[PDB]
């Protein structure tokens, strides 16, 4: 019904049907139980390449840091069609005007990449290509500028969201609030999104009271992640643009063109 | 309009 039990049931599982990688599943390969053979690793030119020869064997006349930044982008157009079939499912998300639904995916799309960015993220680097690699933090520091700027600010906010140490239940309803924002830019029936929000932040409230019993200042600590992402996705937003402007085969993708658009 | 379209 409008009953939270069966909003939170339908958001986790929304959640475990559409994306492809979950905390549970990054936890898995990363203690090497999930295949014969761990991720591999990726921390110099030498691995890099060995694992592009691997995964793609489709582009080395392009400089390496091109490439690396052309496999951000095709990962981040595959989360956002994860995150429209998610948004689909979400109670009410259907029920809403189709330019509402555009608005909502447009801004929440990017804050919800970097919160579940977080769950693919240790101290020491990501796992990448569907769990098969292992990026370390420090070959992408170790990057040619600006590309070597793009993916620290999202190593520092994992760290600290990841020590939160949340599970898919309740990232799946955190996912559910992003998109649900009832102040993006642009949003006609603000009303009806509010109403939506209100309920997804309620049911994350109680979630969080019988998941986390220890940790009582949990709800208003993931709030504040709310508005620390908003802001993550403004600066990240600004480094793409000196991107586009000052580099010359790094044309974006077409839809990440129209969400970029008009943004911030 | 790509939006849209995934919308589908
Ligand atoms: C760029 N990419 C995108 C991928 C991707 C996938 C799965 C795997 C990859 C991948 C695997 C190895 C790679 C190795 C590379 C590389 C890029 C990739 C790479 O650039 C240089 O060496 O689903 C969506 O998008």
């Amino acid at each position: 019904t409008a009953d939270l039990k069966s909003l939170a049931k339908r958001i986790y599982e929304a959640y475990l049907k559409n994306f492809n990688m979950n905390k549970v599943k990054a936890r898995v390969i990363l203690s090497g139980k999930a295949s014969n053979n761990p991720p591999f690793v990726i921390h110099d030119m030498e691995t890099l390449c060995m694992a592009e020869k691997t995964l793609v064997a489709k582009i080395q006349n392009k400089e390496a840091e091109v490439r690396i930044f052309h496999c951000c982008q095709c990962t981040s157009v595959e989360t956002v069609t994860e995150l429209t079939e998610f948004a689909k499912a979400i109670p009410g998300f259907a029920n809403l005007d189709l330019n509402d639904q555009v608005t909502l995916l447009k801004y929440g799309v990017y804050e919800a990449i970097f919160a579940m960015l977080s769950s693919v993220m240790n101290k020491d680097g990501m796992l990448v290509a569907y769990g098969n690699g292992f990026i370390t933090r420090e070959f992408l520091k170790s990057l040619r500028k600006p590309f070597c700027d793009i993916m620290e600010p999202k190593f520092d906010f994992a760290m600290k969201f990841n020590a939160l140490e949340l599970d898919d239940s309740d990232i799946s309803l955190f996912v559910a609030a992003i998109i649900c924002c009832g102040d993006r830019p642009g949003l006609l029936n603000v009303g009806h999104i509010e109403k939506m929000q209100e309920g997804i932040v309620h049911v994350l409230r109680l979630h969080l009271q019988s998941n986390h019993p220890d940790d009582i200042f949990l709800f208003p600590k993931l709030l504040q992640k709310m508005a620390d992402l908003r802001q993550l996705v403004t600066e990240h937003a600004q480094l793409v643009q000196i991107i586009k402007k000052t580099e010359s085969d790094a044309a974006l993708h077409p839809l990440l063109q129209e969400i970029y658009r008009d943004m911030y | 309009k790509i939006l849209h379209r995934l919308l589908q």
